């Protein structure tokens, strides 16, 4: 529970980063949760061959 | 049914993509033109027995109007589909 020993190449640290400026923002921010939703659509018909 | 397609759309994008076809019956009549000439004075019968070896489909006529001379019945038809249109002009509405 010590923390800030963040292990590399799973660091949990949320970086949000303007797409022009290319610049960090809204860094005082305290994250509490992450959640990510990659749906898709699949055919439902009988479909011949 | 039996009848020949006419028009062609699509409906639905993907996932499944679903056509919408249109069919109609005897819609091979609208390019064939008529090359027997219909009779000058005859009976309603002759007529439509004319109408249906023109066309080329086995015909059925059962009317009181059997015995009817016409003079100049079908002298100005363009197509094989008009056919069907003075056939029914004659009698309307009893003759259907």
């Amino acid at each position: 529970m010590n923390s800030f020993l963040k292990s590399i190449l799973n660091t949990p640290t949320l970086t949000i980063r303007d797409d022009v400026t290319k610049l960090p923002v809204w860094k005082s921010l305290q994250v509490k949760k992450v959640e990510i939703y990659s749906p898709a659509s699949v055919v439902s018909k009988p479909l011949a061959t | 049914f039996v009848g020949e397609v006419a028009i062609v759309d699509i409906i639905s994008p993907p996932p499944d993509i679903g056509i919408r076809i249109q069919c109609y019956t005897r819609q091979i009549d609208r390019t064939k033109t008529i090359r027997n000439m219909p009779p000058a004075n005859t009976t309603f019968v002759k007529f439509v027995e004319w109408g249906a070896n023109e066309m080329g489909l086995n015909f059925i006529c059962d009317t009181s109007y059997n015995d009817q001379v016409l003079k100049n019945p079908g002298r100005s038809i363009t197509v094989a589909s008009a056919i069907l249109a003075s056939i029914q002009d004659m009698y309307m509405p009893d003759v259907a």
